[PDB]
């Protein structure tokens, strides 16, 4: 206490409120630059979404293992989650939502398989005992597809192989500036969703050399594209939880520099009337 | 109450054995409390080794304020006949607080919180009487009975600062005084740090020259290992960001601290304290949880007891250093580690 | 009065961990004030679960305030609350809401409190 | 069976110091035992010793 | 390979069979010694208070 | 302070509240009674209850209760009808 | 704050400015002339008539620039001519 | 009296020079804490360096002491001295490892201490 300590104190808030402020511009601008890099990524998978309707559920039909609804005796996740912290509550949130999900599937004894995208989420579930089989981290602001071929390849590997009956990927789901919501939704086997070519019936393709080998690869770069959109638009929502994060812890350093103001005070005239009483009743 | 009594009264106790006497003025307590600290005296065997001076809070204002000059009186009998003594002024802040009181009643001009001036003058001159003095004055006062000893006075006056404030009168006149300080604080104190001795802000003038060879050696790197810790310090609450070549530091800093807690009236000779501190100096520490580091240095102090007396038989006594002796160390250590447990 | 030598162990080992816990929840609240409770490690989340819920059990209701409060008052035997207090700091009442330690006597009272909300 | 061996003597140590760990445990109350006797006969002794 | 592993196999019973044996062997001198001990205390407190 | 020490109870009018059109502005858990509710009518003590400690609660839960919330339906209706009292 | 209240302005120099080596290290914002342009001859008055507060402005800009790499150029341009002027 | 026109540009410079890399030095530590090493830039890791050699330069044993430490003392001419850090700084001895400069005296007893670390 005593003036000198209180303004002291005042003084290294007031800082702190400039630090969480630039962040919160920071973040401002990531987002819009993240977002922007979200919507460059709709027409690759659109259209290859597209080819699959005429190739696969055609009027046509193939033998693929990735388009059959086979038996459940165990099941993958691709988690996304950020690389840095002052993300508000985002990351717990999605494990929670993971952690609860996985659990009604393990209570019909189903075992589990998780592949890491970013590192907090490594953390979590190596505290947490998750079966972390692959991951990556450290793509920080700049996620790539290249980076990601590691541990979807492995999944999709591992779902050939029969090991795996079922194929997710949990991530938050970018909608508003401020509001995001985390998801955990199903890729493999591939979703039944539209897209109908029974209007396409007036042409099929020349398929060189043949229509399987291309379907398959076809699939495989689907899956892989659809895990890049989702990591892109986790990282969206990671900054957009951050802006609003740092506005929030702004507007209470604002808060508590007025609450130490008039401790302040209170110390300041208290020390001028202290100081005052002693000298004049000294004398005489 | 953050154990400036419960310090100096094993500071006390520990002399049981040392040649040093051992002196205890107490100014201003109640005496329900003296009696206390004389039957934990008596407990353990110290009191046989020491007097007690006594200005109980209901006696009057002059026997409160010259209470402390009667100790230094008393020890100084035995400095100026070339014996060691220990002086221990409980509560200096209240011997300031009866020599005020006797200054307002003479209606002597206040100074500052109304404390007269000269009560800087006041404790000077009850302080600079702890002293180390060369044998030819003890040969003169002696009048050449005593040769070749050199007497000693050491002091460990004690005061009691408001909401952690040294900025005060008489904390900021005693601190300017002194050779030394240790802060106690009540922090630590909560958090279950015992001592709760601040290493960042206590110092002592004297230093390494008053130490054992042996700790003198190993303490270097303890200094050392607590300031980056307090340099680091700051990043515990962003902890699981940093990056494991600061992470190494930042859990090395929590061990050794941990390491540093002791019970009270529980001493060790320096054979056991130099032991530990080697342990923690040279690694061995790295793996051990910091739940159990308690329990690890009990398992440690007790094996050695029975399994290498000699060895602490010979540090003890001498106190020396050499690189036999460390290995020697270095050899308890290993056994230790692998063919026992805690 | 509180030493080993004289309360016994357990008795100076729990009033001790209390002491720690609250202390280090007093650490935080700077942190927590700021950035919220959101930027905190998943350990010290479970330190604030706990003294939070310490806080609570510390309270009790008394036979001489009846007037201010209608509920009857109660009263707590050592042995009582020793073990109480080393349940909530061991996480073996680490499922209960904060709500259900409030205003309550043994530990068993709060265990039912939590049934009714 | 280099396993075997792997294991079981690993579990065989455990089970050794948990032994020393209770061994210890009877240790610390026997002193309890025979030292609070020594002060029960010590204060019934001085207190009529010095009664007398 | 075979003898140079079963090598190991056969003997890490006996090591560490003897240090399972050496642990023991320490952790009962030491409640001896306590045991010892606590009468030595028994005797030094006693002849202390009767002093008193 | 020296005042609050000699009187009965104390009615703490807050000045936040006050401003926010809650008129009066009657600050609950710092105000209280020494008294107790021996002064009341009977009626007025059976209705009223512990419902001073209901609207303190109700007003630190809103401390907590706004930029998220947990138990979000039981903690609901308790913000409701703290909200709707007052 | 005798003294400040008698004058008709101040000019601050700020001990942060002159140890980085801006010398004379006058603080704008802080320091103020209270008679204004009426003092000063026209061509100054003319020239002058910006520096004060786009420098104002940029020292916060440029406090805000290092937490912030890949800045929009538009205060680019800005951090630019307000290092120039500096 | 630290001005040019005094101390001479050679000396002025020197002393701005090490004020600089310090001064950076002071930046780039809350980046390694965070990052660790590997992060920083060629001339960054380089500047971290010549920092460290430095702060270790600046070091000296006294011949008072010489009780304490039990080491001789010595005394550095502000000819040796500017000559010194100005090598540092312009890189002349990267080549040695840190330790050769703790407590050194003189910038030749570094280049001989290296030998024997
Ligand atoms: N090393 C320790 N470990 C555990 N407890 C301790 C330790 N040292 C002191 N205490 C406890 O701290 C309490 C306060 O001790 P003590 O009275 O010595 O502090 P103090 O500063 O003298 O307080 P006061 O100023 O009122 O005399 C004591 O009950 C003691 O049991
Ligand atoms: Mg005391």
């Amino acid at each position: 206490a005593g003036a000198k300590d209180i303004r002291s104190k005042i003084a290294s808030v007031q800082n702190t409120q400039k630090i969480t402020k630039a962040m919160e511009m920071v973040a401002a601008s990531k987002m819009r630059k993240s977002q922007d890099r979200m919507a460059a990524s709709r027409p690759y998978a659109e259209t290859m979404r597209k080819v699959i309707g005429h190739l696969a559920h055609g009027n046509l039909e193939y033998k693929h293992p990735y388009l059959e609804d086979r038996d459940v005796k165990r099941v993958g996740y691709l988690v996304v989650s950020t690389d840095r912290g002052l993300a508000g509550g985002l990351n717990i949130n999605l494990f929670k939502k993971l952690l609860a999900e996985m659990k009604t599937w393990t209570d019909k004894g189903v075992q589990a398989d998780l592949a890491m995208i970013g590192s907090k989420g490594v953390s979590f579930f190596n505290s947490v005992g998750g079966n972390v089989v692959a991951q990556v981290t450290g793509m920080g602001d700049n996620p790539s597809l290249s980076e990601l071929i590691g541990p979807v390849k492995v999944m999709l590997q591992a779902y050939d192989e029969g090991r795996l009956d079922k194929l997710y990927i949990v991530s938050n789901k970018f909608i508003n500036t401020m509001s995001q919501v985390p998801t955990i939704s199903q890729l493999l086997p591939l979703p039944a969703s539209d897209d109908d070519d029974l209007k396409h019936k007036s042409w099929d393709y020349l398929y060189e050399p043949d229509p399987k080998a291309l379907l398959d690869t076809l699939l495989r770069r689907y899956v892989e594209s659809q895990v890049y959109q989702g990591v892109v638009e986790n990282l969206a929502s990671e900054q957009a939880a951050r802006m609003v994060a740092m506005k929030a812890a702004t507007d209470n350093g604002g808060s508590l520099i007025k609450e130490l103001q008039l401790v302040y005070n209170k110390a300041r005239q208290a020390s001028i009337t202290q100081e005052l009483t002693e000298i004049v009743s000294g004398a005489a | 109450q953050t154990g400036k009594t419960a310090l100096a009264i094993d500071a006390i106790i520990n002399q049981r054995d040392s040649g040093i006497k051992c002196i205890y003025v107490a100014i201003g307590q109640k005496a329900s409390t003296i009696s206390n600290v004389v039957r934990k005296l008596e407990e353990h065997g110290a009191l046989a080794n020491t007097i007690v001076v006594v200005a109980t809070a209901s006696e009057s204002a002059a026997l409160q304020y010259l209470a402390p000059y009667a100790g230094c009186a008393m020890g100084e009998y035995f400095r100026d006949r070339g014996e060691d003594a220990l002086i221990i002024y409980d509560d200096l802040s209240k011997q300031a607080v009866a020599y005020r009181q006797i200054s307002l009643l003479l209606r002597r001009p206040p100074g500052r919180e109304a404390f007269p001036g000269d009560v800087f003058y006041l404790h000077s001159r009850l302080l600079e009487r702890a002293a180390r003095v060369n044998a030819e004055y003890v040969e003169a006062f002696t009048k050449g009975e005593v040769k070749g000893k050199t007497g000693s006075l050491t002091a460990l006056p004690i005061i009691e600062t408001q909401a952690g404030d040294v900025s005060a009168f008489v904390p900021t006149n005693v601190i300017s005084i002194t050779d030394g300080q240790i802060f106690l604080e009540t922090n630590l104190f909560n958090a279950g740090i015992r001592p709760a001795v601040n290493p960042g802000i206590s110092v002592s003038r004297v230093g390494g020259a008053a130490q054992t060879k042996i700790m003198k050696k190993l303490s270097g790197g303890i200094r050392t290992a607590l300031a980056q810790y307090r340099e680091l310090a700051a990043f515990s609450q962003f902890a699981s960001d940093l990056d494991d070549a600061t992470r190494k530091q930042l859990d090395h800093g929590q061990k050794v601290t941990e390491l540093l807690k002791q019970k009270q009236y529980a001493p060790m000779s320096v054979a056991q304290q130099s032991l530990v501190l080697f342990a923690a100096e040279r690694g061995y520490l790295a793996d051990v949880e910091l739940s159990k580091i308690g329990s690890f240095e009990a398992a440690l102090l007790a094996y050695v007891d029975r399994d290498h007396a000699p060895l602490m038989q010979e540090i003890n006594q001498t106190g020396g250093y050499n690189d036999e002796i460390e290995g020697k160390l270095k050899g308890i250590l290993d056994s230790f580690k692998a063919t026992q447990s805690w | 009065q509180l030493d080993p030598l004289v309360v016994g162990q357990e008795h100076y080992d729990t009033a001790r961990g209390v002491q720690s816990i609250l202390q280090r929840y007093q650490e935080l609240k700077d942190i927590i004030a700021i950035l919220g409770m959101d930027e905190l490690s998943e350990e010290d989340k479970l330190v604030v679960a706990r003294a939070r819920k310490i806080q609570r059990f510390l309270s009790q209701p008394f036979f001489v305030a009846e007037v201010f409060t209608g509920s009857p008052g109660k009263y707590v035997s050592l042995k009582d609350t020793i073990r109480g207090f080393k349940g909530i700091m061991e996480g073996e009442y680490d499922h209960l809401p904060e709500q259900a330690f409030y205003m309550v006597g043994s530990i068993e009272e709060a265990v039912e409190k939590a049934k009714k909300l | 069976d280099l396993d075997l061996a792997k294991a079981s003597a690993t579990d065989q140590l455990k089970k050794a110091k948990a032994e020393a760990q209770v061994i210890i445990e009877q240790a610390n109350k026997r002193r309890s035992q025979i030292l609070d006797e020594a002060k029960a006969e010590a204060e019934q002794e001085r207190t009529k010793i010095v009664a007398q």
